[PDB]
């Protein structure tokens, strides 16, 4: 029962956006199930994009019908969403979801029972940029990483390959005057462990395929 | 946006709260079922209520749905702090607007007490300084409500220049977080005795400070 959104985190204006969703544990052409795409602009609400049945048929939202195209690959168990001729207003988080239906005169679109986790796609004429990661030394003890000058979001930050959870607090990125982002992540740790345990952050930036690990040290 | 929802709804814990969703003749009035979703900050929507008033396993009895006329509403009894989220209504549509329609979205704000910010200020990294750049990282989180003032002062003299400050954003605990960056050249960092980032929340100001101390 899993849905995994996939695709680039950036597209330029007047360019076709392409996203994909890998479905797991259920067949993408199984009867009684429909699959669809939904989008959410930063700080805004949900907008349905379109839905595809268990057969070939697709239905779309008349507000984006001209540009939107959806396809299901029955052998790969995955969806495809195309959005041609993008603009600034297409910047959004795209979601993959499974849609139930009600069988009457027409199979009626219904409740979305399972949702994936979306992909933030930014529309911009700028190109991607990986972050310049710098360590923030500790001083009971607060230490962290500074992920500087990158584009566009998201950035994921793990500590000790996910082993360190307790005390982790990552902050919201700031959009700098330059057009690039800056993001910090810190961990509150026992000061007694500063010289005994290794503390390394794991900065991922999917738009530029960048992964930066950085050991943070005192002094 | 086609279905209309309250922009914002509040309530204290242990209270019963209601979130409305009223459309046209097409979306609800036509007789089509209403579905509700829950969205926690920074996460994907969860199926909360389906087919007007049914609960999927995993949803508390505290939640219930209702439909009458062109409206539908969501009822929460025994309101928890956990419930603070964004709520969305769904209905099939027969209008020019496409088959699936969502409502405007509702900011459900469960009561929180005043919370003073936790501020941590970091001096520019030595690695960063080697790059001929220098930024100070002021980090204030876990606070409520989402409103703070950031002041930067070289020694005792404040200077509003080179400042990149964020907008508060709530965390999983529904308390806000905000970060401020000060962009200097390494020589400015060195020139002054000490730099201070001070944040003013609830009439109480926290003034952390840093200075050019190599080690």
């Amino acid at each position: 029962l899993q849905l995994q959104e996939s695709g680039p985190g950036l597209v330029k204006p007047s360019e076709t956006l392409s996203l994909s969703c890998t479905v797991s544990g259920v067949s993408i052409s199984d009867n009684s199930y429909y699959w669809g795409w939904i989008r959410q602009p930063p700080g805004k609400g949900l907008e349905w994009i379109g839905t595809i049945s268990y057969s070939g048929n697709t239905y779309y939202n008349p507000s984006l019908k001209s540009r939107v195209s959806i396809s299901g690959d029955t052998s790969k168990h995955q969806l495809s969403l195309k959005v041609s001729s993008v603009t600034a207003a297409d910047t959004a988080v795209y979601y993959c979801a499974r849609q139930r239906i009600v069988s009457g005169f027409v199979e009626w679109l219904s409740k979305f029972d399972y949702w994936g986790q979306g992909t933030l796609v930014t529309v911009s004429s700028a190109s991607t940029k990986g972050p310049s990661v710098f360590p923030l030394a500790p001083s009971t003890a607060a230490l962290g990483c500074l992920v500087k000058d990158y584009f566009p979001e998201p950035v994921t930050v793990s500590w000790n390959s996910g082993a360190l959870t307790s005390g982790v607090h990552t902050f919201p990125a700031v959009l700098q005057s330059s057009g690039l982002y800056s993001l910090s992540s810190v961990v509150t740790v026992p000061s007694s462990s500063l010289g005994t345990q290794t503390y390394i952050c794991n900065v991922n930036h999917k738009p530029s395929n960048t992964k930066v690990d950085k050991k943070v040290e005192p002094k | 946006s086609v279905l209309t929802q309250p922009p914002s709804v509040s309530g204290a814990p242990g209270q019963r709260v209601t979130i409305s969703c009223t459309g046209s003749s097409s979306n609800i009035g036509a007789g089509f079922d209403v579905h509700w979703y829950q969205q926690l900050p920074g996460t994907a929507p969860k199926l909360l209520i389906y087919d007007n008033n049914n609960r999927p396993s995993g949803v508390p009895d505290r939640f219930s749905g209702s439909k009458s006329g062109t409206s539908a509403s969501l009822a929460i009894t025994g309101l928890q702090a956990e419930d603070e989220a964004d709520y969305y209504c769904q209905s099939y549509d027969t209008s020019l607007s496409g088959p699936v329609v969502f409502g405007g979205g509702t900011k459900l704000t469960v009561l929180q007490p005043k919370a003073a910010p936790s501020v941590t200020l970091f001096p520019p990294s030595s690695e960063e300084l080697q790059a001929n750049k220098a930024t100070l990282v002021c980090l204030i989180s876990d606070f409520y409500p989402g409103a703070v003032t950031v002041a930067w002062k070289a020694d005792s003299s404040p200077i509003k220049a080179g400042v990149e400050t964020t907008t508060p954003s709530k965390q999983s605990n529904n308390k806000y977080a905000a970060s401020s960056y000060l962009s200097l050249t390494p020589e400015q960092w060195k020139s002054h005795r000490s730099y201070s980032c001070q944040v003013t929340h609830e009439g109480s100001t926290v003034e952390k400070t840093v200075a050019p101390t190599e080690c």
